[PDB]
DNA sequence: CTGGCCTATA
DNA sequence: TTTTTATAGGCCAG
């Protein structure tokens, strides 16, 4: 978890508020990932439970601050999922809820950080608001998403909003040119990829994950001319596959783009593959592939448990199938 | 180490009782039959005093602490039992029984309960110098292949006289669960003294109930006997069997079909088959199916397994079971 | 002691509520006839009163004063209420207290007569989740309680109850409330707080709010916030992501020219500019909406509309009522599926590029 | 005082319907051919826990087992008041475990202490789990003399083949209009209250079959309407505007006409009218009319005020094109939620039939 | 209750189940009597009653018979219900190990009035792992003078390791005709007037149990005062009727639609739930889709309404049943916004007349 | 009253 | 060679 310099002054902002202590008791920030909430938050949540605070800052040397420092400090609630599952449960958040109305176990404050609201079960979700909407003295909530409107709709009425923007592109490239060394064309891409956020962008460089891309557009340049998409397969068939199916599906778009001849791209560094897409493609299968391909995505991450290989694999046939002159192509509903 | 099959060991029990009987196989009748015809003949021999031991992996270092004690001489003829895990002896009690095998008295016999090992299993020290000592005995039920063979011999060893065709009869009903086959028999002797057991007779007296497993399914659509699939599903069903497992296993299949069908206008069929390790029992029943599918019905197969598989996880649909019904004849055309 | 508005401002006597004046009507009413029923259930979008209203009738009921409809606020009873600590008053967060063994106490704790009040009244609150165990214990209870015993349920969602528990209870429905009525409501607020604010502004808010008063007022907290003190229009409007009116329609026209080149460059400086997308496909929905329109009478055209009324009528003209209506639909279906999409840019330029090849019929 | 709870039947003359159910209990009575298993079935409010309760009564009752009891002797009144020694009321749904169903079973043997039965209702039994079910097996086959059990439950498949094929199985139909509105009239008179007939035709409609649900409608009516069972009430408190409005827009649309459309739309608004709950008043003429087609005697009892034009519209246009409307009207409330403005979005979907109106299309450029 | 009196106390007044009484009824005549029985079968076929006939024929002071007396000392003891040494257990609410642990004590203290002491286990389903275990330790070492008979409608749920234990009996369903006539038989003999064919309704109703059937007449002979007529059974048994989505899709292949908007009437009665009715048509449209591609696509199941089905089957175009289910489908998708979803039922049902193939609707 | 275990609903 | 997950209700042995 780190720090990046354009939440200085979203901090400073919030902050403040907090610092007269009008400081709203149920956040929820909306931010990309890799834009840095977590840590917007963390400073959020020390400023919090420091004793002795130094105006904005927390100062280290505090009862408080120590505990905090070292992972316990008894008023410090995370809400995370547990270690090998990717829902947020129930029983979770009631625990949490419970423990609140004991007086704060080392005379202060209580914050809860909740990681990623989305994540919140449906039950979960409900467990959470009536507490939300009026918990006790001098608790303190942070939630964090990527979209709130995916959210509970009386949950979101009971937060206040804050939108935690990324730096315009130039900022971003900028930054990411000091941080890994890679081609003007690549940065500006990952970048783009990445909604817009850095570090998220720069993630990528990371991982083993940009090799991945890599690969994924030596088979499209296979599958494209030869009109073999089950070949993909390989290539998608991995636990990061929603991730890599965006990739898939950026492309596509920046083909669609193209034949409609638009400036910007997103995959502005393979514009080679992007134009053979545009060749061997009709607008019309562009399209609807565009459209499959977002869809599945979806099913992917939102069906709990189903399987990829065989979801994929539909996908992969079908869209072949697709290619084929006359065919029906697929139309979003109601 | 005498092999035999469960009717041969009334046999080589009379003959000599040996130190250690090793009753290894996946079926309830066999086991129990075979367990009881050695405790039996081991009464029949002096033997009072019966000890039974369930091997978890549970037993601790004092459980088997107190079955090396437990024998010594000179007590009254006693007959100590040992069942078996799932995986069978691990590398924890592949020890412990090494323990057992060079304390063998006339006076302890030995008689141990569980599946199949595999090979190195078998292979380790223990067992093989256990080995001109012990009988062991096979207790894997028979297949739709090797069974009418084996009612028409317990027919024949309860002196009934059975019909080719109510042979088939009883093979239907009951293939896979051979204690009710078993009591089928005992049952249709009661009905008749005659021992005649003529095909109209045995019908009036049979309720279908076979056991199978979802693998029994996907060999039937592999081989295209559709009528075979129906009765499959609906037993499958009355046993309660999670859909879920049915959808993964006819996948790793038919998503193997998928591959293969492509590959086969490029490399032979006998490149591909070895390229992917296919059982070589399997092998032969693939080719059909490879033959008698289109390239196009597979696919088919695919979406609508799919459909299937988001109806029963994300739409929380009662269609499942009769879903596959429908599959099932899909890929029997 | 500082609490957010959309807490402070809690109606805290009958008088100080907005709307709803239905339910208001039917509950004062039957106060006063003395046709108190035994379970009253409370349904409506999230924050239009409903455990506001439970928690005032609960007042009504116990008051040191009467069973009143104009419950004073004053007695021990009615503060007490207010600040929760209300003994006879037992509020359930049904969402967390879902299990039958739970709802099981709950009963076992009826037949006993209540502490200090005259009534036992049990609130229970998010009452869709009970599990579906615990709703079937009430059953007999909530059909025949003791005659000190009151149940007010309250719930976003009544879909989801059993049919056999809604066909005991009262229900009232609370509706929407009023874009003027939140307006009106928030102008009150302001003055009171002391706060500067621009009409304008409010009025921003209250379409944003989008039917609910917290979703209101936690809108303008978070104004005063981002504002540094006041809730100016300037402030508001960039905060919500509000649109400068051109931008929309150039929009719509491109798209119908079939000028995807442009179309899509058109979206790509107003990702520059931070535009919030789901605004951007709603204005556009309302243009498509007025030509439509206007094909029928020349004269629906709004007296608001003179800057563009000349681009207007034009496309009213050119493009066929058939055509505008695919239009429509297609963009509508496409803010409905938007927050699916993997940003919500890439839904828009989905979402554009399909209608974007229309135009040609044959 | 509360409606629904009053007016629960205190004899066989007061049940309202299930003639079905009532002849043959009372057949039984006399006959004294009494089975020891009653299961009672049916939806939420059509008078199953009320006729456990009456059958009981009249098992009990000091004249002698009879199906019309006195209410007057110490066991009926007792019964009345719910506090008789040997009517044990089960509430199944919170005696749900075994180790309940146990105690009763235990005490079964023991005879009763001031009737001729013991008698153990056991409402909302579908809650019983799967393991007290089959406590209640053999007990429930063969039990004693001097007990009977009343079982009763709104849907009857939860409960095991075992059990039902252990007792009588009185499916309780739901109520007809008709016997909805004569019945709230009766009480309403009786609890001398002042109502205007069609405000009953309307509540006896929104009941959907349940006399409970449209006593508890009623019971708001009164505090609505203050007191008064009036038509506007009605029709404010259930979303339904004063039928012509509704139907006028109707006309209007497949008259092709659309100054009318708007202008309806227009007049509808100034008086601030719900904007789904208008489209759904027109799905529901759509369907009666493309009912009425079908069937000619289908069209409804509550609709005499506009049959005369109703029939008409029935007559005149062909059922491809009303399917037509329907489907447009209903994508058009799919849609509603997502539209800019819940207006606009009704707007736009009668606009919508313009554009595609089968017999007059809008004029293209 | 016609249930209870007419209990079979002889083998002679058992109906059917033939090749279960003629292998006991030999094996006692000829010294063959296992250690222990299982009867298994569905709710009303005789498994209790043969359990007790056993007992009575294993016990009889005349001795062990096939043809047990009814009449002895221990005969009548048995009909009545207390007899000594048939000791009665009803598992199903004794099913926790205290209880069995303390039955089988006794087991080993010899019988005190006849030839054997009979455990009778019956709902014997219900017992715990822990409760099996125990009962299996005394079936693997059985006392000489005890027999077990265990009865359960579910026998899937016994250990493997006791039905390896067990003589297991399996009773068939009774059929129409077996069970029409011993309705004819009782009726009769209780001295009460009947109509033909308002029997052959009871025991087609019955769906193959002679108790559900007895059931179903005690509450026929109250609704026609004593008299069981067809006028009057047929009635009650549409009181009855599971049956409505079955026959609305006969109702709607074959036009008729004042029976097709009749039955969605009588539906409303049975009190339905809507999206319900729709999703049972759509999955009958599909089951016969496929008695289309082979006979044995129809269940063991089916049974009761199997006989409609195939005919379904047989007259209908294949072409027209994939059209019939496009059009359900979709009336479901739109039934959470058809105003009522009984309207919406109805303009569904409505749309699958106006658009029939085969009989389309009258147009102005 | 816990920890092992089965089940039903969405 | 044999499998979705979150929440709930429940039975039992000791
Ligand atoms: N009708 C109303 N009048 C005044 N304030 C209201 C009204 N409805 C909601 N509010 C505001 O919303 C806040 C929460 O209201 P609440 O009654 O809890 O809504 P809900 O029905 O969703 O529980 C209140 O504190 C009050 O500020
Ligand atoms: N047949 C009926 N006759 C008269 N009132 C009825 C009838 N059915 C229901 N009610 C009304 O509903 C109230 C409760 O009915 P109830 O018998 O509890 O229905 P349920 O079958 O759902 O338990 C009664 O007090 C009575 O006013
Ligand atoms: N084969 C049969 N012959 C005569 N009556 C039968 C038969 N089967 C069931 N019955 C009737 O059903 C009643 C209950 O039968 P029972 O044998 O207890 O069924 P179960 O198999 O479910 O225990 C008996 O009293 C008898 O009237
Ligand atoms: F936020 Be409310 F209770 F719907
Ligand atoms: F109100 Be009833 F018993 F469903
Ligand atoms: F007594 Be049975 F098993 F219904
Ligand atoms: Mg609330
Ligand atoms: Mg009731
Ligand atoms: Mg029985
Ligand atoms: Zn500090
Ligand atoms: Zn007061
Ligand atoms: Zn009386
Ligand atoms: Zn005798």
């Amino acid at each position: 978890m780190r720090w990046y310099p354009w939440l200085r002054p979203d901090f400073e902002k919030l902050v403040a508020s907090y610092q007269a202590g009008r400081g709203h008791h149920a956040l929820l920030i909306q931010a990309l990932p890799g834009m840095g909430d977590d840590a917007l938050i963390y400073a959020l949540s020390r400023y919090l439970l420091c004793q002795q605070p130094q105006g904005h800052k927390s100062c280290g040397h505090c009862r408080g601050c120590q505990l905090m420092q070292a992972g316990t400090h008894p008023d410090y609630y995370t809400l995370a999922p547990e270690k090998g599952k990717n829902t947020l449960g129930v029983d979770a958040v009631r625990e949490v809820t419970e423990k609140l109305n004991e007086h704060a176990r080392l005379g202060g404050a209580k914050v809860v950080w909740v990681t990623d609201a989305a994540l919140l079960t449906d039950a979960a979700a409900n467990a959470l608001l009536k507490t939300l909407e009026e918990p006790p003295a001098e608790t303190w909530f942070f939630l964090a998403t990527r979209e709130p409107e995916r959210l509970l709709a009386t949950l979101r009425s009971r937060c206040r909003l804050h939108y935690l923007a990324p730096p315009p592109e130039q900022y971003a490239v900028t930054w990411l040119s000091r941080e890994v060394t890679m081609s003007q064309d690549a940065l500006l891409a990952a970048l783009r990829l990445s909604a817009g956020s850095p570090g998220a962008a720069l993630a990528l460089f990371q991982g083993d994950n940009w090799q991945a891309r890599e690969t994924l557009c030596q088979a499209l340049a296979y599958s494209v001319p030869s009109g073999d998409w089950y070949s993909l397969l390989a290539a998608l068939n991995h636990e990061q596959a929603p991730a890599r199916l965006h990739w898939l599906a950026t492309l596509l778009m920046d083909a669609l783009k193209r034949h409609h001849g638009a400036a910007q791209v997103t995959n502005v560094d393979v514009p080679g593959l992007v134009a053979e897409l545009a060749n061997h493609l009709s607008p019309s299968r562009l399209q609807a592939i565009l459209g499959d391909v977002c869809h599945i995505r979806e099913q992917l991450m939102s069906v709990t448990g189903i399987n990829r290989e065989l979801l994929i694999t539909d996908l992969l046939l079908r869209i072949e199938h697709y290619l084929q002159p006359g065919v029906v192509l697929p139309v979003p509903h109601l | 180490m005498i092999r035999l099959y469960p009717e041969q060991l009334r046999a080589q029990l009379n003959e000599g009782l040996r130190a250690a009987y090793l009753l290894l196989g996946n079926d309830p009748l066999l086991l129990q039959e075979s367990q009881d015809a050695v405790r039996q003949v081991a009464a029949a021999q002096g033997f009072e005093e019966h000890h039974t031991f369930s091997i978890d992996p549970n037993t601790d270092w004092n459980a088997i602490f107190s079955l090396c004690q437990a024998m010594s001489l000179f007590a009254s003829r006693q007959t100590l039992l040992l069942l078996l895990p799932e995986n069978g002896p691990n590398a924890a009690i592949n020890e412990q029984l090494l323990t057992l095998t060079g304390l063998l008295h006339d006076d302890l016999l030995l008689i141990v309960r569980g599946n199949k090992l595999s090979k190195a299993q078998e292979n380790a020290a223990w067992f093989t110098a256990l080995a001109n000592r012990s009988v062991q005995v096979t207790c894997q039920t028979p297949e739709q292949a090797q069974l009418p063979r084996w009612v028409a011999a317990r027919a024949k060893q309860l002196n009934l006289e059975l019909d080719d065709a109510a042979n088939q009869v009883l093979c239907y009903c009951y293939e896979g669960n051979l204690l009710a086959l078993a009591q089928a028999l005992e049952r249709l002797s009661l009905l008749w003294p005659d021992g005649k057991l003529t095909l109209p007779r045995v019908e009036q007296a049979v309720n279908d109930a076979a056991h199978f497993t979802p693998f029994h399914w996907v060999d039937a659509l592999l081989m295209g006997k559709s009528k075979r699939a129906l009765h499959i599903l609906q037993q499958l069903r009355l046993e309660g069997s999670e859909p879920v497992i049915l959808l993964r296993t006819l996948q790793r299949e038919l998503l193997l079909l998928v591959n293969l069908k492509r590959q086969s206008a490029h490399t032979p069929l006998r490149a591909l088959f070895d390229k992917h390790r296919v059982w070589q029992n399997r092998r032969g029943m693939m080719g059909e199916a490879l033959n008698r599918l289109s390239q196009t019905q597979l696919r088919q197969a695919v979406q609508l397994l799919t459909r299937t598989e988001l109806t029963l996880k994300q739409d929380y649909g009662q269609s499942v079971w009769a879903e596959l019904e429908g599959l099932s004849l899909l890929l029997c055309h | 002691s500082y609490q957010v508005l959309a807490r402070k401002w809690r109606p805290q006597t009958f008088a100080d509520v907005v709307g709803q004046e239905h339910v208001l009507t039917a509950l004062a009413n039957g106060l006063s006839l003395g046709r108190i029923h035994h379970a009253y259930l409370f349904s409506g979008t999230r924050g239009v009163g409903k455990t506001s209203i439970a928690r005032l009738l609960a007042k009504g009921l116990n008051c040191e004063t009467g069973i009143t409809a104009t419950p004073c606020g004053v007695c021990d009873n009615c503060r007490e209420i207010e600040q929760g600590r209300f003994v006879d008053l037992i509020e359930i967060d049904a969402a967390s207290r879902t299990k039958v063994e739970d709802t099981r106490d709950l009963l076992d704790n009826v037949q006993y007569a209540p502490a200090r009040g005259r009534f036992k009244v049990y609130l229970i609150d998010e009452v869709h989740m009970l599990s579906r165990h615990s709703f079937n214990a009430l059953l007999k209870t909530l059909e025949e309680p003791p005659e000190h015993v009151k149940f007010l349920l309250a719930t976003t969602d009544p879909q989801k109850l059993p049919v056999t528990i809604l066909s005991r209870c009262l229900q009232f429905h609370l509706k929407a409330l009023d874009v003027e009525q939140i307006r009106h409501q928030l102008e009150h607020i302001l003055n009171e707080e002391h706060i500067a604010h621009e009409p304008r502004a409010l009025q921003l808010l209250a379409r944003a709010a989008e039917g609910s008063l917290r979703d209101a007022l936690s809108l303008t907290d978070q104004a005063i916030a981002s504002g540094d003190g006041q809730v100016s229009t300037q402030a508001v409007s960039a905060m919500l992501g509000t649109l400068d009116d051109d931008q929309a329609l150039s929009l719509v026209e491109a798209m119908v020219e079939a000028n995807g080149e442009r179309v899509m460059a058109l979206i790509n400086e107003a990702a520059a500019r931070g535009i919030e997308w789901e605004a951007l496909l709603v204005e556009m929905l309302g243009l498509l909406h007025r030509i439509a329109m206007v094909q029928l009478s020349p004269a629906a055209l709004g007296n608001d509309m003179a800057a563009i009324e000349l681009r207007m009528r034009e496309l009213a003209r050119t493009i066929p009522p058939t055509d505008i209506q695919l239009y429509y639909q297609t963009l509508l279906i496409g803010r409905k599926e938007l927050p699916y999409a993997p940003d919500r840019r890439m839904g828009v330029e989905m979402t554009l590029l399909r209608a974007l090849a229309f135009h040609p019929r044959m």
